[PDB]
């Protein structure tokens, strides 16, 4: 119904003294007479809106997965009212679809969700590429001041993806927390002159193992916030413990349940204690088994390797995500172990003295470049992407997240079709081959940028260094073509066959 | 067969004769060639002899006892031999896209230093010397055309007089040759790869015969005020051009009887038609669908030896849609580009011993992802192969090509292109504080004299860094084929060479395409509807 | 001052002869230097124009040929030592050309680069004309045979680098990286024209 | 007599030694550390292994070495930085 | 040919701060030497790992002699003989030295001319005694260094002294710039920056707004501006 939103904005115009910049011919937004010049900023708008995340992987005492907060984009351009005239209109207009989406027809809020959609949508019509970028840079002042009000409560965002923000508490203290948690942001979201962002925190994390999106051990989601009493089983996706050879997955596996599991032991024993040092000591009441366990597993793997059944499974699956080399999987299931031990920054030594007496089990120097992990990840993404049915704003990464996961959103059921995903894939794909096409040179010395035309090396001694060349843009177009041996995608293929010529 | 025996016999023919090395293995393929000569080896000597030959002639290379390459040496001879005992049009007119031109770039030792474009994946990206040569290859071909043009007009007329030696003397005229761009400060700059000056646009003529917008060449006289540090220019002249033939001859040959041989040969040639259907051809109308139709009738009474499909083949631009309707804009793109395929080969004379070339536009994907309605990069993209599928098999003439499409005439050039170039003109077309077909006849001087297709700055335009040789009109078409839906259509002949502007497909109300014979040098349009 | 430009050019090609002769072996040609020789050529066009000046100079008012003559016949000086020059340095180039035909194209610089076009196919003919020379008559001697007298037929060689087998006249020979091989002169020879042989 | 030898050696062991040595000297309290300095850990490094007699140094006899040069640095260091310098290398302390 | 030695002060060369402190020497004796270079503070964690892997690979003898043998067959070509050489080609340098550099030296001599004005351009208040003869012995450099490069081995003069003045110009301007050096450009840049997130509107409307669209300010002052503003504001890095 975006073209009804085109239609009452329209009107909306047409009252004022402005007119409107609607034109079916050309769905680009058509103001002025040109409706087509280009220049660095014409791309600069509709490029890069992607929501920014901020991850910091750790272990903590007290994590939450919080509210996860929907529509951001609609609640901050209502939050933004608390070119100018044409953003007063859209604001006035969005105000009254919120007196209008509030105790009324539901095709009012249908409008209002798809408001949204209208406004980063190409197809429909009034389309703004600076309206889109400026809508993107308000989102992310938004988020920004989410930041800031909950740096003033005594926790840390240690992930942000602007559709669930995850937030852990610094203090150890017990369930009565949890209500006091509630009572907190409540109080947290109070103070500002917001009413549109989602409220009922959930998902809390009793203990949250965090690398990724994808990898995870959080435990004891929201409930009756009883602190592990009705323990939910950690979910754990493993984008990574996926990559792994399929018969080191189930002890990759296994390991990580026992690692939780001791580090929920003397999480107890912490709290009794004081009625983080609790994973401190977990570290020493692991580390035995844990060695232990490594020889043994290396000692089999001696005999084990060079066995055709065996060597057939030891395999590592070819997964779009990593391009490491081999090195000896089983030592990438231990150099997988440290990774997600190294979280805790306080046992990073006793995670060092676990690594001195793996390169004891295995030969290999204390500290090596080769025993560094170094794992690629090799997110292909598209900035906001957006279900049609469900109308939520979300990247989707299409390399690290599950084959049914780029499929179908997490909001609704309803499944992207795989002929919009190739398009937009594609077009990040380009886009950014424009823009490798139209940037500009950076010195080396004095480092300014290019502003001649006629340079021929820097009036600064140094040269034109540069940004971003084309060979890792080239093993991304590798990794597409990865992706297309995975996954159909008959447009994709046709766009890698003419980017080969 | 008995190696031994041609062991000497085979010393004599190639050692003494050359002082070549022949394995035993190389002598043993001598012996089965021997086995394969029915007839006793006596005239095998002179055969033997012309072996040698030929292998000189071509590997240039020791150790010709290989019998694996000197396999393939008898396969070259045997070759040879079955065309001795034995004892054109189609060859040339070939459809070249962007990349396909031979990249040439200019060099003071050598006035064009031969290059190579890029079909690479990693090669079709172009380089940080890609980008700083576009500039200075446009600048350096506007240099020597200028030079020579200048010992034309007088050994020489004025000469230019570099950006750095400029405001050593404030109170002095000069000459200068620089690209024209909007400085930061906010006046009009004039750079070269000495450097950059900013104009005073003021007490400034403009010539009349040739446009004039920012990113273009200019040879320029005036005082340059070093104490105003802005070069108070006089007179503004764009770089005179120069002639293909004049600038072959400048030049040298490269690659006179051949070419004699190829224009009595197409003067020979009678009635080949170069049928250019017109600016912005639409396959979503019905009516133009009917339209375009009954041109391919008239077409099919006498087919075209060329044929020209423009861009913006969809009516409105295709693009991705995450709010897809049940069905992705591209798919009707490539329905679209299906169908009319059974139209071209329903009518039997048409499509056959012929050709359709088409041109991408900035409603075409590729074209219309990076920009809906603009165009994205100046050599624009041609459609995807997967949207060429079952129109190439059902018509064996259509030929995909990018916008910057040239055709390799055996007796002339035609340079093919599509673009309002027209309208960026005319909103860029600049004041000077100091009649269609006269501002056709001033774009015509204009894009000849300043030697570039579409002299614009690449920010406002994104230009093929790698690409940049093709851009610039290096070649100077006898022939040049530039649609511009905007412009009026026209056809013009200047400095001896025709410039032919197809325009919009309909005018007004009526389709219309172009024919043009080579022979006759004269271009005709008719009217449909 | 006009044949100045002139004497750097033959300065250079002395210096050039000069480092050839001095090295019994063969010198790859240096580069052609195309840029004095076009200034020369710009150089000798303006002096035709000037040629051309003096003549419209007379129909004009230097009608004095005492004068005008003379200066005519400087001029005519000064462009005859200019071609002189260039002469001289074109047929040093042919000199080296021949040479170098010679002791490689006739005993069995290979880039062109440093040459000039004309002067390529010139080298190129001149081979193909000495092929001629010795093609029919005198075919039974080498025209570029070697000019040392024959010392000794039969002489063991080393092999300098493994070739495998190259047939001879009528013994096979291998060439297996450093083996002594004792044998007539002629296939030697060869073999050390390609320099596959050593040591003598 | 005794002369060891480097045959054997740590490259990035010394290079992360090294990385860690820089943005210290940013310190008030920390002065400069240069090439210099780690030539002189691979002196000290020799003067252990001829310490240790054996006509081939040994790695971990080098890693005491670097122990003790990396300890005289924090000692050169402000007693505030000190304490985070002295945890920050807590990760190459324990090796010795 | 004179080859210094001097630890600027305090040991360091200290770039950031005035250049009278740093050169303890008087400038009139850097002009009449006519020489100026630097040695930084280099950083480059990772630079940092690749020379102690550099430095260790020569210091253990093992590696020690495969980089030997590596520079000897390629590059370190037995030093003795480049001495030798040396010697017969200085024996070169002295037939002649500037063939090739007429045509375009004319132009670049006033080139690097005009860049010299352009220095006293940002170094407005003179920026005390020490850049006022930088100019000079600049003047004499160019003279002098085309000879120093010899036209390179043979008739390469002009195309790398261009390279060489660049080098040169920007060596004086790390302590030029300012007579505390980058740390004055560097407080100007934060007193501009104090201003631009929080007002001075954005995307360089306010610069076509104030002093009526900057004009004044323009010419010398946003140009101090912009050259305080670059180093703390698709070719290399992807
Ligand atoms: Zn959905
Ligand atoms: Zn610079």
């Amino acid at each position: 119904m975006d073209y009804i939103i085109d239609v009452l904005y329209a009107r909306k115009l047409k009252k004022e003294n402005i007119v409107l910049w609607w034109n079916e011919k050309a769905p680009l937004p058509d103001h002025g007479g040109i409706q087509n010049d280009f220049d660095l900023n014409t791309s600069w708008i509709m490029n890069d809106s992607e929501f920014p995340k901020i991850n910091n992987s750790g272990v903590y005492d007290n994590v939450v997965l919080d509210v996860g907060v929907d529509n951001l984009t609609v609640n901050t351009i209502l939050t933004s009212a608390l070119s100018n005239d044409a953003l007063n209109v859209l604001r006035g207009m969005l105000k009254e679809w919120w007196d209008e989406a509030l105790k009324e027809n539901s095709t009012a809020d249908l409008l209002v969700n798809s408001l949204a959609s209208w406004v980063q949508n190409p197809n429909a019509k009034l389309f703004d590429g600076l309206l889109r970028y400026h809508v993107h840079n308000l989102t992310k002042k938004a988020l920004l001041q989410l930041v800031n009000e909950f740096s003033a409560l005594g926790s840390t965002i240690v992930y942000a993806d602007r559709n669930q923000i995850l937030i852990k508490t610094n203090k150890y203290s017990p369930e009565n927390c949890y209500a006091y948690s509630q009572y907190m942001m409540k109080a947290v979201r109070t103070n500002p002159m917001f009413s549109y962002l989602d409220l009922n925190i959930k998902r809390y994390w009793d203990l949250l193992i965090w690398m990724d999106k994808f990898n995870f051990s959080g435990l004891a989601c929201i409930e009756i916030e009883e602190k592990e009493n009705q323990d939910y089983t950690a979910v754990s996706q493993w984008q990574l413990k996926k990559f792994l050879s399929p018969i080191y997955q189930p002890e990759f596996e296994d390991w990580m349940m026992i690692i939780l599991d001791s580090m929920l032991k003397t999480k107890q024993s912490y709290l009794k204690l004081n009625s983080e040092n609790s994973l401190n000591g977990f570290s020493h009441l692991f580390s035995k088994p844990l060695m232990k366990r490594v020889k043994k597993l290396f000692k089999n793997q001696q005999e084990f390797i060079l066995d055709p059944q065996y060597e057939a499974d030891y395999v590592i699956p070819v997964l779009p995500g990593s391009h490491l080399n081999v090195k000896n999987p089983l030592l990438e299931l231990v150099k997988s172990l440290c990774h997600v031990m190294l979280l805790s920054k306080s046992t990073i030594l006793e995670i060092r003295t676990l690594r001195k007496e793996l390169l004891k089990i295995f030969e290999l120097r204390e500290f090596a470049k080769v025993a560094e992990f170094k794992d690629p990840s090799l997110s292909l993404v598209v900035p906001d992407f957006l279900c049609e049915y469900c109308f939520f704003i979300s990247d989707i990464d299409f390399c690290k997240a599950a084959p049914e996961s780029i499929f179908s959103c997490v909001r609704c059921h309803k499944a992207f079709n795989q002929v919009l995903l190739q398009e937009h894939l594609i077009q990040k794909l380009r886009s950014d081959i424009e823009s490798y096409l139209i940037q500009d040179l950076r010195c080396s010395r004095c480092h300014k940028v290019k502003r001649d035309y006629m340079s021929a090396h820097c009036p600064c001694a140094g040269a034109w260094e540069g940004t971003l060349p084309r060979e890792s843009i080239v093993q991304k177009l590798n990794v597409f073509k990865q992706v297309a041996k995975y996954y159909g995608f008959d447009i994709l293929l046709s766009c890698i066959a003419d980017l080969t010529i | 067969i008995q190696p031994p025996l041609l062991r000497p016999l085979a010393y004599r023919v190639l050692s003494r004769k050359y002082g070549l090395s022949i394995k035993s293995d190389g002598l043993s393929a001598l012996a089965e060639f021997v086995g394969t000569n029915i007839g006793a080896n006596w005239r095998q000597g002179p055969a033997t002899i012309k072996f040698l030959e030929q292998f000189a002639a071509v590997w240039k290379q020791q150790e010709r006892g290989l019998f694996i390459d000197q396999s393939g040496v008898k396969e070259v001879i045997q070759e040879m031999k079955e065309r001795e005992k034995v004892e054109d049009w189609r060859d040339y007119f070939k459809v070249i896209n962007a990349s396909q031109q031979q990249r040439f770039s200019y060099n003071p030792h050598k006035m064009q230093f031969i290059f190579v474009p890029n079909g690479g994946i990693a090669g079709f990206l172009p380089d940080i010397e890609d980008k700083v040569q576009m500039f200075l290859t446009r600048y350096y071909l506007t240099n020597d055309r200028v030079m020579r043009n200048e010992n034309f007009q007088n050994s020489s007329s004025m000469s230019i007089t570099p950006i750095k030696n400029l405001l050593g003397r404030d109170a002095q005229n000069f000459l200068l040759l620089g690209l024209l761009n909007k400085n930061f400060k906010g006046n009009w700059s004039l750079e070269d790869p000495s450097g950059s000056v900013e104009i005073d646009i003021s007490q400034t003529i403009p010539t009349q015969g040739h446009y004039y917008v920012p990113g273009c060449m200019v040879l320029v006289e005036g005082i340059y005020y070093s104490v105003g540090n802005k070069f108070h220019v006089t007179s503004m002249t764009l770089p005179p051009g120069e002639r293909r033939e004049i600038t072959l001859e400048t030049i040298g040959n490269l690659d006179k009887d051949l070419k004699i041989r190829l224009h009595l040969l197409e003067k020979e040639l009678t009635d080949h038609k170069f049928v250019i259907l017109g600016a912005n051809l639409f396959l979503d109308d019905l009516k133009i669908m009917t339209a375009l139709s009954k041109i391919l009738q008239k077409l099919n009474d006498d087919p075209p030896t060329l044929l020209i499909w423009q861009g913006s083949f969809t009516s409105v631009p295709v693009f991705a849609s995450m709010s897809s309707r049940n069905i992705s804009s591209s798919t009707q793109f490539k329905n679209n580009f299906d169908a009319l395929a059974t139209l071209l080969s329903r009518f039997d004379n048409l499509t056959e011993n012929t050709t359709m070339i088409f041109i991408p536009g900035p409603n075409d994907l590729w074209g219309s992802m990076v920009s809906l309605g603009a165009s994205g990069t100046l050599p624009q993209d041609p459609i995807p192969s997967a949207f060429t599928k079952k129109i190439n098999k059902v018509c064996k003439n259509v030929v995909w090509s990018s916008n910057p499409t040239r055709i390799a005439y055996l007796s002339q050039e035609i340079v093919i292109f599509r673009d309002d170039l027209s309208g960026r003109f005319k909103r860029h077309r600049l004041e000077f504080p100091f009649q269609k077909v006269q501002e056709t006849r001033k774009l015509v001087k204009t894009i000849l004299d300043q030697g570039h297709l579409s002299p614009f700055l690449d920010s406002l335009r994104p230009i093929s860094w790698d690409l940049d040789h093709t851009l610039t009109l290096c070649p100077i078409p006898s022939t040049m084929v530039l649609c511009d839906t905007t412009s009026a259509q026209f056809d013009l002949t200047y400095n001896g060479c025709k410039v032919i502007n197809p325009g919009s497909f309909i005018h007004n109300r009526r389709a219309r395409y172009m024919e043009y014979v080579p022979s006759s040098k004269k271009t005709i349009q008719e009217e449909i509807y | 001052m006009y044949g100045d430009l002139g004497n750097k050019l033959v300065l250079e090609a002395k210096r050039t002869k000069q480092l050839y002769a001095r090295s019994n072996q063969d010198v790859n040609l240096p580069m052609y230097h195309e840029d004095i020789i076009r200034n020369i050529l710009k150089e000798v066009s303006n002096l035709r124009k000037n040629t051309e000046y003096l003549k419209e100079q007379q129909q004009l008012g230097m009608l004095d040929d005492k004068v005008a003559k003379c200066q005519y016949f400087v001029t005519l000086l000064c462009m005859e030592r200019n071609k002189r020059c260039l002469l001289a340095y074109q047929r040093l180039r042919t000199d080296i050309l021949d040479s170098m035909a010679w002791n490689n194209n006739g005993l069995d610089q290979q880039d062109t680069n440093n040459l000039s076009h004309q002067e390529q196919e010139y080298l190129k003919e001149y081979c193909d004309l000495i092929t001629d020379l010795k093609s029919g008559d005198l075919v039974d001697i080498d025209l570029s045979g070697s000019l040392v007298p024959p010392s000794d037929v039969f002489i063991d060689v080393r092999v300098l680098k493994d070739a495998g087998e190259i047939q001879t006249e009528y013994g096979v020979f291998n060439l297996i990286k450093d083996s002594q091989f004792f044998v007539r002169q002629s296939d030697v020879e060869r073999l050390i024209q390609q320099g596959y042989l050593q040591k003598i | 007599k005794i002369y060891p030898k480097l045959h054997q050696m740590d490259m990035d062991k010394v290079s992360r030694v090294y990385a860690d040595l820089r943005r210290e000297s940013i310190s008030t309290g920390s002065f400069p550390i240069t090439v210099r300095h780690l030539e002189s850990i691979l002196r000290i490094a020799e003067s252990f292994a001829k310490m240790r007699l054996s006509e081939f140094v040994s790695s971990y006899d080098l890693d005491r070495a670097i122990k003790v040069v990396v300890d005289s640095f924090v000692d050169a260091q402000k007693v505030s930085v000190r304490r985070q310098l002295r945890r920050s290398f807590a990760i190459y302390t324990l090796g010795h | 040919s004179v080859l210094a030695a001097a630890n600027p002060i305090y040991g360091r060369y200290d770039d950031l701060k005035s250049p009278g402190d740093n050169i303890d020497f008087q400038t009139t004796i850097l002009s009449r030497f006519d020489m100026i270079f630097i040695v930084k503070d280099d950083h480059n964690e990772e630079r940092d790992i690749s020379i102690a892997n550099h430095v260790i690979n020569i210091h253990t003898g093992n590696a020690n002699a495969m980089q030997n043998q590596q520079e000897e067959n390629g590059s370190e070509i037995s030093i003795e003989k480049m001495k030798r050489y040396i010697t017969y080609c200085r024996l070169k340098c002295a037939p002649r030295l500037s063939p090739q550099a007429a045509e375009k030296l004319s132009s670049n001599f006033v080139t690097i001319r005009k860049q010299l004005l352009i220095n006293e351009l940002e170094s407005t208040e003179r920026s005390s005694i020490p850049i006022t003869i930088r100019q000079l012995e600049a003047i004499i450099r160019i003279t002098e260094s085309l000879a120093k490069l010899e036209l390179s081995p043979i008739a390469q003069e002009r195309h790398v002294d261009e390279a060489i003045r660049l080098f040169q110009a920007s060596t004086m301007d790390a302590a030029s710039q300012d007579p505390t050096s980058l740390s004055e450009i560097r407080r100007f840049e934060q007193e501009l920056k104090r201003r631009l997130p929080i007002g001075w509107s954005t995307s360089y409307q306010t610069l076509r707004r104030e002093f009526v669209d900057t004009h004044r300010f323009s010419q010398l002052a946003l140009d101090k501006a912009l050259y305080a503003l670059e180093k703390h504001e698709y070719r290399s890095g992807v």
